[PDB]
DNA sequence: TTAGAGAATTGGAGAGTGTGTTTTTTTTTTTTTTTTT
DNA sequence: CACACACTCTCCAATTCTCTAA
């Protein structure tokens, strides 16, 4: 075994120096028969990691550096000379050598992914070997400033010069294999770090999870970096040109690259809504702010000062805590007597997909530089301005065809494309009045309704979250379109009749399993509900019904542990939490379904100084609810005293006292 | 491994009671000879040991370690044989060896050496007090109360970590009562002034002999040694560790005597020579002319070195008055007069003796001097050259450029024949008679 | 049908790098085998400038000497497959672990089975081209050859460490894999492979090798220093065959390879990640000759070749080579041919004598040069310092008693006595050179009387009580009273000095700086013409400045400097001339009238050990002549110096008379 | 020579090493200290022999030394070779006066 | 050429507003840019930390 | 749809194993160098 | 030696997950 692993290594390494070299007199040379080298090194990949599932191969030539000092200058000379020949306007011998060092490139930066049906090899060598496709990645948007992606559009113009009708299909996989190559050296993205829990935690957690190679730094990776090689190198008016000229073979690819350099972007940094200086300013008086705060809760003398208050309580009993902050101020004290306690209960928390809005934090920014955030909003402003319209129709056409053959990448990829882009377009037509919303109009259509609500619907049924969570953005996005084009102004009533029934059954369900997911589920199932509620209020089945629906226990639950996490929420997200607690409170008189602890618990924790900032729009309004919510409370607690323990408790379900006990008669 | 052992054994059993020059067996002659005076040990000469059967120098060359200590118990079987009566205890014998393999300088041993019976010489810069290894350990159990016994043999083992039959993880305790000891003491070798390379200070090793090899020499004297080049694991770099000498035999040069009460050391064969030329009506004149034959002239200072080499007779009187019986003399002249010469010339006949230069010179480095030594931190006393030269000549050269404060510390030591300390705590007349 | 993991590569391909480091590069098998037969290659077909195949010589002399270390010149690797010369610098761990079989093999092929001699050659490289001090050492030399110039200050003991290591696991198997192991860190191995977890071991005993160690303290030269900061150190590491190679206080030349490793005092008490750092030693050069000088390759400037002795067999043969040699002392001081002549005997020496092992007569020839200011008798000291094979200067106020001589040590840790050699001894087998002589103090002065007849040091203080050799031959430098030499006074008048220190001195050149209007012109005209040719700014350059520096020497010396140097150590440590009995008449004479004349008070105490000097001069000529017999043309060069020396140290009113009564000894050459 | 191992101290001389050393009350100096400066006005090194540590060291410095006569007056009636406590050795070692 | 390794930018502020004694340090300032005024006594070696 | 019984995984009690700890350090003699004696 | 700390191993029961009938 080991013998062919090292017998492996000096194959590949005595083909890989067989390849070529700088020539010295410096300028590559092409070895004698690179053509069979080349063929013979594709051979190598197929006949191995096909076959047998290894990865053994594709690691080792990583360790020789055939793609950074063989395919890259052998691809970024064969550019050189074909635009020097154009700018002039055996060259059929290079074209075979340069389609078979880009495919080589595809294979090599081919997305890696781990299942059940990974083998024992390939699960030992993954995480080593996202470090040599980072390397790979610097390396091809760096090695003299992206001309290789220069050299690609090259290869594809070949074929886009030859007709839309008379072309082969040997030349349409060339498109196909220019865009795979395109999506991979955008998806090369820093893997995860993995640790075998066979063996218990150490007195330290996980020191470091720096999954990066010792010469990549983070930024060499960013998307900055890609947003740069691609203007400087012209693939933005490449990319844009073909997704018009779509008047089948190559949507999908083209679909996933939109996703694979949209998915990550927040949109609402490409709208504002010295000047870096000012934002340094105000972000340093919120800091300034909180140690203020901090420094009101820290010790006016040393840490030995040694000042100890005992606290007498009912029962004419005593504890005692330590520490000077403690001794003047009571709400402390009881705070350091519970911060103490040396228990905790034990919390509970929670698939082959890359880093997406499904899974990175709802703080996560990429910080573009300011050419490059102008360079990326008129790409995607053509884009959107020429083929996102008929792209999305050809698309959805191609899916609601052949829907069961979607494993979870393609419905993701599908879902997240049409609702961050439909976002997008919104919130440009919101700000700038230029932009049409009618530009995305397709989104709208009934084939692509149906296929988004079907595919949703699916993903619940088999319980498959990672896809209803994308179908719950997405659907989201389509109701934010239609509140839009509601107010603009007969489709809109089409799809608003089409969810009558069952759907709205569905999206009732969704918040009440919600409480069990990661943030970002929440915080989706919230933007969700808060759109449905805001359309059939205005539409108006029957408001008082449909309302009456989501007024139930497990609902205001996940709302709560959605308003546990508020200390890295957003204004918007708690303005839509407590429109919906006022919601219930004035509209439904439905108060005791909130009295209960948890809440009473959490308003103190974000209304107090070490909470939310008192300069903030958020403070104001959770302060007035607290004011209504208090006065009612006492109101409750006067006329029947055995609600504080009913407010220690879920509600009961006997039926003449669990009436009395939520209305009071 | 025990049978190739018992093999090993049996083939020097019959070296001793086979090997036989003309009509005598000299090993059992030997053997024998010195179980009546009492020492258990056996001096075997090489020469005789290849002569007998190559393959068994062979074994004894290639690992000097496994089968010395082999040799020792077929010495003490023979003894046993030769000197009880079966059917009707002695301890185990040393193996003492001589040699003519060439000597090998004591700067040129390295890694080549290590674990090989070498030869050389130096001259003897220190000795240690006598220090007790074992040789048989009594052994009982803290535990279980088990007892045994370890047999040790002291070329290159331990307590048991087991119990040998929970009785624990290190059982045993030796009774001092029931074991047995043998001394053992440390030399300190420099290498010989006439060997030592251009502009090196003189090259040093330490160095082990143990029983009947204790006591055989003093600082100073000139000595051929055979022995194991080995090492040992000090605590004093990096997977480094210390070379030393096992002493397998101390071959004095000229039969200065060592450590010696008077005894009758001398031999009838040159006793009778003695005797001889004691009655020669010419004596004082070959003498005489046998002091520096080299330098002309100067007949009543070669006459004078005569009398100081023999000196007077030491007498001690009813009044327990000491009367010097040593001679010294002062050579005070002119330049280039032979008067170094003939200091480094007596420096060589006499049996002991030190040269020394008066400007080179200390009165704590002629005397004696207090050191401290690092582990206990106690001070001790360290002799100079008054006390390396007792029984002999000191000469001193130089003498009138030596320090005023110097010169002085040599009154005592010239005529009461003592050096006084008070120093340090440590008081004491030491005895310096040259 | 060629073995995958057997199959090579050419010189072409070893450039194109592609690895992640050198390390990795020069470790893959295929590279390794080409680099193998690039180094062979360069051993077997590089051959000199005079066509002879230099390594070969080299390979004859390993072989012959049973030397386990092969020197290579690391301007030959950079002069023919110089991306050696770069993998060589750049990682030269890995790639002398190549070089040193290629070595074995390039031996093997002269001296089948050399194996049963030495298992293994290192390779000593040498002339390494860019050198740095102490100071100058950064993180990024690390892992790279070095090469540094110091003080040797502190030498340890040599001692077994052990190179190869099987384990004994306590466990189970007494064999666990043999280690080599690598002079800096323990083996810490956190595993056994016949029981697989962690367990206690010992250091297994059925088999290991050893190799000599021996640390090094090298400490930056204080003429390169910049003065009153401090001189920085790092700490040097000799393996096999360099041990016991440099006496502390030596200026010496180290190249090696520079390494770093963690260890916790450095952590615990800087505060910081920071690591320890160890020059491991591949060769090392002692900084005699010079050294502003290009001409001068190789780790022994005194070494010779075999077309360098076959040159100084041809010269030797020379009629006249005696006042050549003579001529070429210090050429560009001019005239006095006295201190010249006198220098020249002092610096071949005499013949030592062992007499039926009883008695022991003095070699070394000791010179006073005494006289008047100006007149370059520091000049001539410190170009014999230049010249002499091991020297050492010392100048009045500056030099002790037992800075000279020897001196007593005490450790500040284990703290007790040791010897530190002196002057004297650092000279051994070579010359000490004593500047102002006159004005040390008395005290200091009458140190010298043991080593200069005896050639020995007896120290005996601190219970350390021993006999060091010390056989110098000592020149001298001093200046009359005054000042300035009176010539109408004798000898024992004009110098501060006394009979038993004048005496051990036994060639006497006195100095007299008088006007003449000629002598003055040629004295003068020599002096300016010396400082034109010393000008700072008066095929390839490396060997181009090489005939303008010999056109330079060659208009003042009749000898080449290079070749004088190599000449006068040859004729040291091979030549040693026997005396053929014929002088008996004419020494005996020559003494007696030596003897009768110096009944004048104060006149130079001639004594029995100026008789032997005659003898001991005689034997110096000889020599320079390269002769193992003395001649009564030695015998007669020898007379008349020691006879002019003596008369040229009278007084005026007796000088006449004493030029008149010696003439058949004066101008017997 | 300092110790407590032996070392080297840096003297005025060599302090000034490729500059000027200046010394005033020249006259005043003791005869012995005086001369040790002559290896190190001429050779331009400073050479040491003590202990356990013997050296050789730079001193390439101009000597700038300032004088008074013996007796304070510049007695006229004499030539500079007499008003000054100094000797042939040193007293040819400056360049000019 | 072998692969060259990432660089580390020493970044070097100067010219500060004010200037500290070594009795005005106080701990309250730790993390914060300084700049120092004093006297050498002694210097260590050169020494590579371990960086990275 | 609630609520209650049976199955799986995690926390931490506690048993077990292994390692380090005393600790000092001036004093008194001997030497070799500077200078202030 | 023996007694605290540092650290790993193992078992047991406590809590939460998942399925069934009331
Ligand atoms: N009478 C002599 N017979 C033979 N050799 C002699 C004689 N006198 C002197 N010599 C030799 O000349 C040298 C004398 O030096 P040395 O013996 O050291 O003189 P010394 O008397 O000790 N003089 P000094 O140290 O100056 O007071 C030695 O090499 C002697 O062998
Ligand atoms: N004979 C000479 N030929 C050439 N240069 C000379 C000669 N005599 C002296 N010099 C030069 O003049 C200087 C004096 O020589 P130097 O060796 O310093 O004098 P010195 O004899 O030792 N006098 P001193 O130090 O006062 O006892 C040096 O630079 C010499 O190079
Ligand atoms: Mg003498
Ligand atoms: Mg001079
Ligand atoms: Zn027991
Ligand atoms: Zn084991």
């Amino acid at each position: 075994a080991d013998f062919s692993l090292t017998v492996l290594r000096a194959r590949i390494a005595l083909l890989a120096t067989a390849i070529g070299g700088p020539d010295y007199t410096p300028p590559y040379k092409l070895g004698d028969d690179c053509l069979a080298c080349l063929k013979d090194l594709k051979r190598w990949f197929k006949l191995v990691d096909d076959q047998q599932k290894r990865w053994d191969v594709a690691m080792a030539v990583a360790e020789y550096r055939i793609l950074t000092d063989d395919l890259l200058p052998i691809l970024i000379d064969w550019e050189n000379k074909c635009s020097l020949a154009a700018k002039l306007a055996n060259k059929a011998y290079y074209d075979k050598i340069a389609l078979n060092c880009l495919q080589l490139l595809v294979l090599m930066t081919w997305p890696l992914i781990v299942t059940e049906q990974s083998s024992s090899n390939q699960i030992t060598l993954y995480g080593e070997l996202k470090k040599h496709q980072l390397v790979y990645k610097k390396t091809i948007l760096s090695m003299e400033s992206g001309k290789v992606l220069r050299a690609a559009i090259r290869l594809a113009l070949d074929v886009i010069k030859i007709d839309r009708l008379s072309r082969t299909p040997r030349d349409n996989m060339v498109l196909k294999l220019v865009l795979n190559f395109f999506r991979n050296v955008i998806a090369i993205e820093p893997g995860e770090f993995t640790i075998n829990t066979k063996k218990s935690m150490p007195k330290k957690g996980i020191t470091s999870i720096d999954t990066l190679p010792p010469n990549v730094s983070m930024d060499d990776i960013s998307l900055n970096t890609v947003i740069s090689s691609f203007h400087k190198n012209k693939v933005f008016g490449f990319l844009l040109t073909l997704t018009s000229s779509l008047s089948d073979f190559i949507n999908i690819p083209l679909l996933e690259i939109m996703f694979y350099f949209t998915k990550d972007v927040n949109q609402e940094l490409l709208f504002p809504r010295t000047s870096a200086g000012f934002e340094l300013s105000k972000l340093l008086q919120k800091e300034h702010q909180m140690r203020k705060n901090v420094i009101k809760h820290t010790s006016a003398r040393h840490s030995r000062f040694g000042g100890l208050l005992s606290i007498q309580t009912p029962d004419k009993t005593r504890l005692t805590v330590s520490g000077s902050q403690a001794l003047v101020d009571e709400k402390i004290a009881l705070q350091k007597l519970d911060d103490s306690k040396k228990w905790n209960k034990r919390i509970i928390k929670k698939e082959g997909l890359p880093n997406s809005l499904l899974n990175s934090q709802t703080g996560k920014a990429i910080f573009f530089t300011e050419s490059n955030g102008k360079h990326f909003k008129e790409f995607i402003n053509n884009f959107i301005d020429s083929g996102f319209n008929i792209l999305l129709h050809s698309v959805t056409n191609y899916f609601t065809t052949e829907q069961d053959r979607m494993v979870t990448l393609e419905q993701v990829e599908y879902l997240l494309f049409f609702a961050w882009f439909v976002k997008y377009q919104l919130l440009r037509s919101k700000i700038d009045n230029s932009a049409d919303i009618k530009q995305v109009s397709e989104a709208l259509k009934e084939v692509t309704f149906i296929l988004v609500s079907s595919l949703l619907r699916s993903a619940y049924d088999l319980k498959n979250w990672t896809v209803t969570h994308a179908g719950m953005i997405a659907f989201n996005e389509l109701l934010n379109l239609v509140s839009r084009t509601k107010a603009a102004q007969d489709i809109e009533f089409i799809v608003s009749r089409l969810f009558s029934d069952e759907r709205i059954q569905l999206l009732s369900n969704l918040p009440k399993i919600g409480s069990k997911y990661s943030l970002q589920f929440m915080k989706s199932c919230i933007e969700l509900t808060h759109s449905v509620l805001k359309v059939l209020e205005q539409y108006s089945v029957n408001f008082q019904k449909v309302q009456a629906n989501y007024m139930t226990e497990p609902v205001i639950e996940t709302y709560i542990n959605f308003l546990e996490r508020f200390r890295e929420l957003e204004d918007d997200s708690i303005k839509k939490v407590f429109s919906f607690f006022h919601r219930v409170f004035v509209q439904a008189k439905e108060q005791a379904l909130l009295f209960r602890f948890d809440l009473i618990i959490l308003l103190r924790e974000m209304l107090s100084p070490d909470g939310l900032d008192r300069m903030s729009r958020s403070r104001k309004y959770v302060s007035q609810f607290s004011d209504y919510f208090l006065a009612r409370l006492k109101k409750r607690l006067k006329k029947s005293p055995a609600w504080f323990v009913g407010l220690l408790f879920p509600p009961l379900h006997n039926s003449e006292v669990g009436f009395y006990q939520r209305y009071g008669e | 491994n025990d049978d190739d052992n018992t093999e090993i054994i049996k083939s020097f059993k019959n070296f001793i009671l086979e090997f036989r020059l003309d009509s005598q067996f000299i090993y059992r002659d030997q053997l024998r000879n010195n179980i009546l005076v009492k020492n258990y040990s056996l001096t075997v000469n090489m020469e005789h040991l290849i002569g007998y059967n190559e393959d068994i120098y062979k074994k004894l060359s290639d690992e000097p370690s496994d089968i010395i200590p082999l040799f020792e118990t077929a010495i003490t079987q023979v003894a046993k044989r030769i000197s009880i009566l079966s059917r009707a205890s002695l301890p185990t014998f040393q193996l003492i060896l001589n040699s003519n393999a060439n000597q090998i300088p004591l700067r040129d041993l390295d890694s080549e050496h290590v674990s090989k019976i070498v030869r050389l010489s130096g001259i003897i810069i220190s000795t240690s007090v006598l220090s007790s290894r074992a040789t048989y350990l009594s052994i009982m159990c803290r535990n279980c109360r088990h007892t045994t016994s370890i047999t040790i043999n002291n070329f290159n083992v331990s307590l048991p970590r087991s119990c040998l039959s929970n009785c624990g993880p290190d059982p045993y305790i030796i009774i001092h009562e029931s074991s047995k000891f043998i001394d053992q003491q440390f030399l300190k070798l420099q290498e010989i002034p006439e060997l030592v390379p251009v502009g090196e200070m003189p090259r040093n090793l330490t160095m082990t002999c143990d029983r009947y090899l204790t006591n055989k020499v003093i600082p100073g004297t000139r000595v051929t040694i055979v022995g194991i080049y080995s090492i040992y694991n000090s605590k004093n770099g990096v997977a480094i560790r210390t070379p030393y000498i096992k002493i397998l035999g101390i071959q004095s040069d000229v039969e200065t005597s060592s450590i010696w009460n008077s005894v009758t050391m001398f031999t009838e064969e040159e006793e009778e020579e003695f005797l001889q030329l004691s009655r020669n009506p010419k004596l004082y004149e070959i003498l005489t002319n046998s002091i520096a034959p080299s330098i002309f002239g100067n007949e009543d200072i070669k006459k004078a070195i005569v009398c100081l080499l023999m000196g007077g007779s030491k007498k001690i009187l009813p009044d327990g008055m000491r009367l010097r019986g040593d001679i010294n003399v002062l050579l005070l002249g002119d330049p280039g007069t032979a008067k170094s010469q003939l200091l480094k010339f007596v420096e060589k006949v006499s049996p002991i003796a030190v040269y020394t230069s008066g400007k080179g010179s200390s009165a704590a480095g002629l005397t004696a001097s207090v050191q401290r030594d690092p582990m206990t931190r106690e001070f001790y006393l360290e002799g100079g050259a008054m006390v390396l030269a007792d029984g002999g000549v000191v000469c001193i050269d130089e003498f009138d450029k030596m320090r005023d404060e110097d010169r002085v510390a040599i009154h005592e030591a010239m005529e009461q024949q003592t050096i006084s300390i008070a120093k340090a705590g440590i008081t004491t007349v030491l005895n310096s008679r040259t | 049908d060629i073995d995958p993991l057997r199959e090579e590569l050419t010189l072409e391909s070893l450039s194109n790098v592609k690895a992640n480091s050198y390390s990795e590069w020069i470790t893959q098998p295929n590279v390794s085998r080409t680099i193998a037969r690039e180094l062979k290659s360069f051993l077997l077909e590089y051959t000199d400038e005079t066509g002879r195949s230099v390594y070969g010589a080299r390979i004859r002399t390993l072989g012959e000497m049973n030397s386990e270390s092969l020197e290579v010149n690391y301007r030959h690797l950079a002069e023919s497959k110089a991306i050696l010369a770069l993998f060589l610098a750049k990682c030269p761990e890995e790639m002398l672990k190549i070089f040193d079989l290629v070595a074995m093999e390039a031996t093997e092929l002269h001296y089948p089975d050399y194996a049963r001699i030495h298992s293994e050659i290192h390779v000593r490289i040498s002339d390494f081209p860019t050198i740095y001090s102490l100071r100058e050492l950064r993180e990024s030399n690390l892992s790279s050859l070095v090469r540094v110039t110091g003080v040797v200050t502190r030498r340890t003991g040599v001692f077994p460490q052990l190179k190869y290591v099987k384990f004994n696991c306590l466990k189970c198997g007494s064999i666990l894999g043999p280690f080599f192991q690598d002079s800096n860190e323990e083996i810490r191995i956190s595993f056994c492979t016949n029981c697989k977890s962690k367990g206690p071991f010992r250091v297994n005993g059925e088999k290991t090798v050893y190799r000599n160690y021996q640390r090094v303290t090298l400490q930056e030269a204080p003429g390169t220093v910049p003065p009153g900061r401090l001189p920085r150190h790092r700490e040097v590491i000799l393996l096999a065959d360099l041990v016991d190679v440099s006496k502390p206080g030596e200026e010496v030349e180290v190249t090696g390879i520079y390494k770093n490793n963690y260890d916790g005092n450095l952590n615990a008490k800087n505060g910081f990640p920071v690591f320890a750092t160890i020059i491991e030693a591949n060769s090392i050069k002692r900084r005699e000759g010079n050294t502003a000088n290009e001409g001068e390759e190789g780790l022994d400037v005194f070494s010779w070749t075999e077309e360098e002795e076959r040159e100084f067999r041809k010269i030797s043969r020379d009629r006249g080579i005696i006042d050549k040699i003579i001529s070429s002392m210090a050429p560009s001081i001019y005239g006095h041919r006295d201190i010249k002549t006198a220098v020249a005997c002092s610096l071949f020496g005499g013949v030592p004598k062992n007499v039926n092992g009883k008695h022991s007569i003095r070699g070394d020839i000791n010179v006073l040069l005494l006289g008047d200011p100006g007149t370059a008798k520091s000049q001539i000291l410190k170009y014999v310092e230049k010249t002499a094979h091991r020297a050492v200067f010392a100048t009045g106020q500056g030099a002790s008693a037992v800075g000279l001589t020897a001196s007593v040590r005490k450790d500040p840790i284990t703290k007790e006595w040791t010897l530190e050699g002196g002057a004297l001894v650092l000279a051994d087998k070579g010359v000490c050179l004593i500047d102002e002589f006159d004005k040390m103090n008395d005290q200091d002065r009458t140190s010298i009387h043991e080593a200069m007849e005896q050639q020995s040091i007896s120290i005996s203080k601190a219970g350390i009580v021993t006999t060091l050799q010390a056989r110098c031959s000592i020149i001298a430098a001093a200046n009359p009273n005054g000042g300035r030499y009176n010539s109408t006074l004798p000898l024992a008048q004009n110098v501060s000095l006394t009979e038993p220190i004048l005496s051990r001195f036994d060639i006497l050149c006195v100095v007299r700086d008088l006007v003449d209007e000629e002598a003055d012109e040629r004295l003068a005209t020599f002096v300016v013409d010396s400082h034109v040719r010393s000008h700072p700014e008066n095929l390839n350059a490396r060997q181009r400045r090489l005939q303008r520096q010999r056109k330079k020497e060659e208009e003042i010396s009749p000898i080449p400097q290079e070749l004088l140097m190599k000449y006068i150590h040859y004729a040291r440590t091979k030549i040693y001339p026997k005396l053929h009995q014929m002088d008996m008449d004419k020494v005996s004479r020559v003494y007696a009238d030596l003897r009768r004349e110096s009944i004048s008070t104060g006149s130079f105490p001639i004594t029995v050990r100026h008789l032997e000097s005659i003898l001991r001069i005689a034997e110096s000529f000889a020599k320079m002549r390269l002769s193992e017999f003395v001649s009564s043309y030695d015998l007669d060069r020898a007379i008349k110096v020691v006879v002019d020396s003596f008369v040229d140290a009278q007084k005026v009113s007796v000088r006449r008379q004493l030029r008149r009564s010696f003439a058949i000894y004066t101008l017997g050459h | 020579v300092v110790r407590d191992d032996y070392t080297i101290e840096a003297g005025a001389l060599m302090l000034a090493d490729n500059g000027i050393c200046c010394i005033d009350e020249f006259d005043k100096m003791d005869i012995s200290d005086q001369v040790a400066i002559h290896e190190a006005m001429e050779q331009q090194t400073i050479s040491i022999a003590k202990a356990g540590i013997h050296a050789t060291l730079n001193a390439r410095t101009s000597i700038l030394a300032a004088a008074n006569p013996v007796g304070g007056r510049y007695n006229r009636k004499l030539s500079l070779r007499g008003n000054l406590n100094m000797t042939a050795p040193i007293m040819s070692r400056f360049d000019l006066f | 050429s072998p692969e060259q390794t990432e660089r580390v930018f020493q970044i070097s502020f100067f010219n500060l507003p004010t200037v500290h004694r070594i009795r005005d340090i106080r701990s309250e300032k730790i993390g914060s840019l300084l700049s120092i005024s004093g006297t050498v006594t002694r210097t260590s070696e050169v020494r590579p930390e371990l960086y990275k």
